């Protein structure tokens, strides 16, 4: 068959304002430990009964190994509302004749706790996990390579 | 070596070649004659060796001894969480060493690290005199592990913390950050039990284990050498009774915590010890759903007693909320069955739930937390109102729980169908009554007045939405109106669009004169709004324009497809747009015949509207997760859909690890 | 802890301050211009240490990352079993003490556990005037384990096993046990990294481990991934992409098998060790079985196109060999489908199977054997041999190994019944050629010659006898008759009993004399000598004679039925064979009108005679387990009761726990 080799990728923490999406700066970060994870369960609607039963979709994502997170190149004090933005993301893949699948998550929120290690440093590689959000509209798209 | 002492207070021996002492001193604890043949001077240090193994639990005597009821109990104003004591024992005046000890284990977990490296300072600077040198030691300890939670924060702070909070969060001063870095540079961990006179290493070399950066490992083997044997228990495995292994790894969990808390040890922050307490009772836990559906037989009966269910307390419940993140009990609730475990002590609980409220209720309604105390208490708080499915609650308990998870959680930890979750988890066996079905109508008219502004949309990560919470309170009072989102139902114009669009979902809340203002402003002109109105009750049939836009939406979706594909760009939808359209017509509630010119786009619509021509290849079998009783009725019902399936379904009995296909396997198709 | 050496072959930055000088190195292996810059004496340290990390496999920094598929090879005799050669190196007489060293290993493998002993003390005598003292410490360490291998054999070979196996006794002197005590007490094992000099304390720093009792503690716990990988197939949707945790805990798995058998330690002999290969292979079986049958995915397929799947090879077949038991291959085989793994390499596993034929050949041929090699060689020969299903064979090598196994095999642990089953396996990949016909049948005519004598019988643990054997024989050849089975039949007496009823259980092996003047011997007797005829006799043939006798003992037993009726207790008989005779006349051998006018019998007789008036409220749930593939093939076109056997197993499937009813309906009943 086609030489399918490809496992590994590097992944684009694209840029949102707090209300707007400016895409100017970028805070990349490489090789994914990525447990993508999709626990789809979302739901068809019936005409004349209605359910209240467990019907939703989700995506969690995970990566290692981030880099390009500084300045994108006081207040101690946590409040209950926050107004963060949201960084679209880009998986560049390779390994074809054709190129990339080039999957893009649309919007993207942060999702990781901080822990502390006994040894030092807190991981040899650190991970942020990432979900994907939604409000009315398209939560993932694949843009087959094709030529090139 | 000359005593094995284990978990109960059994005593047998090995390498006592000589006098027995200690298979001797109890029966001085028993007979009263025979300790009166002590001096007068000698019974005052049996007035303190009776007290020490009475209250260490090694009042049990030795193999010559019955059963004992090992019971558990913690004195530790941290462990329970009592914030408000703790801070309260900060304040007062100091008079012990032992005090100024504690307060400095009270400080770091209320937040305070620096002040905690302050006063771990100042008593290794001033308790060398003393005799005994275990508070020089254990504070030498938490000041070096105080060290790394500031320094390992910093670094969190600087990183990934900026994307996470939207702000910087430096609490640590610069010139903070550069003392603690040159007071702690060349300090040894592994090396400072040596530093240590002779006299203490050798009446102290049971707290040598505390200065080597992996100290349970001598239990983590153990909980490992405990987990093949129910790995090796497929084939009517023994040992399920739990005498020598259920109460071995709950009881060597208990003295480790007892330790580690009673003696104010920091290290019982780090995630070595939390991953300890996950991986015990993950084991707990996987021996109680497995191995409980076990060959049931009177021959097993004969060969062990104590085959009954698993009981947790409230120590039990404190250790999952703690030391579990939320996805590692998601894990168990998708393995094993915690509806089967059954809880005890419910009062207690609903104590620690309710001061995890007040925690947050009295931190975030002022003007904020501290953020290095939000690090490490919000993993709890989040957890303990997960698993609080679990226990039963007082209405003036679940009132006030209920009231933090909606109004004084942060946003960033929990979305709007997130705290949908646990808002629906928390009904399972606690069925919302009048009080808090009006706390959720206080929640809806939050979300009402938050459209004011145009440009806002409610973020959510699985799709549940402010909806779910009108179609929840509906589920348990059929006739309700929200006689205040009626209020601003009825004071409605046009120039407010998103004020519009919200209050229709919530359409069956309002009140029927109420409807009616808003009926008149808002007219169905999208598939979303066509959609919207069915799962609100206000569409049984569909008027035939109500199938013109089904068919004008696919057009839209026909006609992308040939310049997407030669682009390559592969849609993927956010939500069963196209599937629902099949189930329309497979289920004849659409009778457009051009609803067979959009066949092929997706295999979802290519199973329901071609039920014939679809070679079945493609079927993916995850699409029977989310059906419904009825539909599956009807997919029995179709002279060709009943087939393929179930050699489809059938692989999917012989090969996966999921029960809710065996109950399809049966139960729709027999 | 400068740089973070990861598994795969690259270097990460740990806590390097200055200057990066394993940047530099690698830059001096790839531009050769910059190798050439350089002293001629640090030219030739160059070639030193470019020839370390080669063999050891440290490839290149992390920062550029090129791409590997390192593999793994173990240059050890003692690996790959090659014994005869390790026999004619201790021959060999020594010329270093680094090569007395490699001796006293392969005495130890060879189960010549006092030479052992005493070599390892001459080389500690002698390694006084030696610079490095490396060989000081690996053989403390080593005679210490040869020395706990010892004190556990004294307590098998006069313990559990010890009655009557051959050399019953110790075959360790009384001399020798009090020599090696009195000079092994207060060998502190934890003393010893510790004594030697601080050079050797810095130099040799990474075999600290190895003077622990407690060792590979340190690699049990960090084999607790293995919860990372339960955790990604319980999560059920987690797609791990590079070096995932399963890949670690090969690349782990080879990296303490090189160490230790490379460097000659015998730790690697003991339990811990193969706990720890078998744990971790176990867990990468169970990722390939949850890979191969993962359910798709509907949105992955931007990633998920195929994947290559974990596939054996030789150095993963000798590990499943040797630290595998035969209750732990079926524990693999009861969870996974071993079958579906495509085993690579078999030019190299077929001359370790016929290694391992010439091993028990040369030592159970000879009257030589080593009760102590005996005792750790022959759970790897079984195992080996059983996991030789899954391997390709030729027609040399498959003779070698079932010649070994069928004569050659020591009767005390693999009986006939376990014979069978071990030459059965190998039929799978490897249909049945000519040869090994013959190598059967040399064998039926030795267990022929032993059935001579009276007393003589044939124990089986399973119950499967050389009966089944002939079956095999006659399964693949359908036209073979064994001349020399023959010409025993010839030479027969009628005073015989256990060699008549032996050549009854091979008379369809036998020829048209040799099945007549058997038939001669072959007089039936009564209804007890004809129900056997099935079981022993075979004669495949219901004449109407042989139905008078059915009729005449169901008209008997209707006479005994009118004294169990009237005394109001109308019990079965013991010999309960009306329940047979429904199944005969349900495969129609019998077909008399009578058979279902014998009413009044065991229910099983009306069900086969009469499927429609039976009442399957009256229907006995457990008889569905003794029930063959014919007729739970035939009971499919018994449409009156297709609709009731699918009503019992529905009544158990959920509600009972023996898998054999689903796998009646999944087979079957669907």
């Amino acid at each position: 068959m086609k030489t399918v080799i490809q496992d590994t990728a590097d992944v684009y923490f694209k840029r949102k304002s707090d209300g707007k999406l400016v895409f100017t700066a970028e805070a990349q970060t490489a090789s994914f430990s990525q447990a993508i994870s999709e626990e789809k369960l979302r739901g068809g609607i019936g005409n004349k009964p209605l359910y209240i039963l467990k019907s939703e979709k989700e995506i969690n994502l995970t990566v290692k190994n981030a880099f390009f997170d500084l300045e994108w190149l006081s207040d101690i004090y946590i409040q209950f509302p926050n107004v963060s933005p949201s960084g679209e993301f880009e998986m560049s893949l390779e390994n074809g004749n054709a190129l990339a699948p080039e999957i893009k998550f649309e919007a993207l929120a942060d999702t990781d706790t901080d822990e502390m290690a006994v040894v030092i440093e807190a991981s040899r590689d650190e991970n942020t996990a990432a979900p994907v959000e939604d409000t009315t509209g398209s939560t993932q798209s694949s843009d087959l390579g094709g030529t090139t | 070596y000359d005593y094995h002492f284990e978990v109960n207070g059994t005593v047998v021996r090995h390498k006592n070649k000589g006098f027995g002492y200690m298979e001797r001193f109890f029966e001085l604890k028993e007979s009263c004659d025979e300790r009166s043949k002590l001096s007068k001077k000698q019974y005052e240090r049996f007035n303190a060796l009776f007290n020490f193994f009475e209250k260490n639990g090694v009042i049990c005597m030795a193999k010559d001894a019955g059963t004992l009821n090992t019971s558990i109990e913690i004195n530790s104003l941290a462990y329970h969480g009592k914030y408000d004591v703790m801070k309260k024992f900060i304040e007062e005046q100091s008079v012990s060493i032992e005090d100024d000890y504690k307060k400095a284990f009270f400080l770091a977990c209320l937040g305070r690290w620096e002040e905690s490296y302050d006063l771990y300072s100042n008593i290794i600077l001033n308790s060398i005199d003393e005799s005994n040198g275990c508070v020089y030691y254990l504070s030498q300890i938490n000041r070096y592990r105080i060290y790394q939670s500031i320094t390992q924060a910093v670094t969190q702070f600087n990183g990934l913390g900026l994307l996470t909070f939207g702000r910087h969060y430096k609490p640590f001063t610069d010139e903070f950050l550069a003392r603690i870095e040159r007071e702690m540079t060349n300090f040894n961990i592994d090396d400072l039990f040596n530093g240590m006179p002779f006299e203490f290493q050798k009446k102290y070399k049971i707290l040598e284990f505390l200065s080597d950066n992996q100290f349970l490992y001598d239990d983590t083997v153990k909980l490992f050498e405990l987990t093949n044997k129910v790995r090796s228990e497929m084939s009517e495995g023994s040992y399920s009774f739990g005498m020598s292994s259920d109460i071995v790894v709950l009881l060597r969990l208990y003295d480790n915590l007892r330790f580690l808390y009673e003696n104010c040890l920091w290290s019982v922050s780090f995630h070595e010890f939390h991953q300890y307490i996950r991986n015990s009772m993950s084991l707990l836990i996987e021996k109680a759903e497995y191995e409980r559906t076990r060959d049931i037989d009177e021959l097993g009966f004969s060969f062990f007693g104590k085959k009954s269910g698993f009981f947790m307390e409230y120590y039990d419940f404190v250790n999952i909320s703690r030391h579990f993140k939320i996805d590692d009990i998601k894990n168990l609730e998708r393995s094993c069955s915690i509806d089967k475990i059954r809880f005890g002590e419910q009062e207690k609980i609903e104590e620690y739930l309710v001061g995890i409220a007040e925690e947050i209720t009295k931190q975030f309604s002022a003007n904020g937390m501290n953020v290095v105390f939000y690090t490490q208490f919000i993993s709890e708080a989040k957890a303990a109102l997960y698993f609080a499915k679990y226990v039963k609650l007082s209405e003036e308990g679940l009132g006030k729980i209920v009231k933090a998870l909606l109004f004084y959680f942060p946003e960033r930890d929990l979305d709007i169908g997130k705290r949908y979750v646990w808002l629906e988890r928390l009904t399972k066996c606690n069925e919302l009554p009048k009080s808090i079905i009006s706390i959720i109508d206080d929640f809806l008219v939050l979300q009402a007045e938050k459209h004011i502004d145009q440009n806002y949309s409610e973020v959510s990560s699985n799709g549940l939405y402010s909806r779910d919470y009108g179609a929840l309170i509906k589920h348990f009072e059929k006739n309700f109106i929200s006689k205040r989102l009626s209020e601003i139902t009825l004071c409605l114009t046009q120039d407010k669009q998103k004020q519009i669009d919200f209050l229709f979902k919530l359409l069956p809340l309002l009140s029927t004169n109420a409807k009616s203002h808003l009926l008149s402003f808002k007219s169905v002109e999208n598939i979303n709004d066509l959609m919207n109105g069915i799962r609100i009750g206000l569409i049984d049939e569909f008027t035939p324009e109500h199938e013109e836009l089904i068919i004008e939406y696919l057009e839209t979706r026909k006609v992308n497809y040939i310049v997407e594909k030669e682009k390559g760009i592969q849609t993927f939808s956010s939500n069963d747009y196209m599937s629902t359209f099949g189930i329309w017509y497979f289920l004849e509630e659409i009778n457009n015949s051009k609803m067979e010119e959009f066949i092929g786009m997706d295999d979802q619509y290519d199973f329901f509207v071609d039920p014939e021509n679809f070679d079945y290849k493609k079927f993916i079998p995850s699409w029977l997760k989310n059906y419904n009783d009825k539909l599956l009725g009807k997919i029995a019902g179709n002279k060709h859909m009943k087939h393929h399936v179930i050699e489809v379904l059938k692989e999917r009995v012989k090969n996966s690890n999921d029960k809710r296909y065996l109950e399809i396997l049966m139960n729709y198709f027999i």
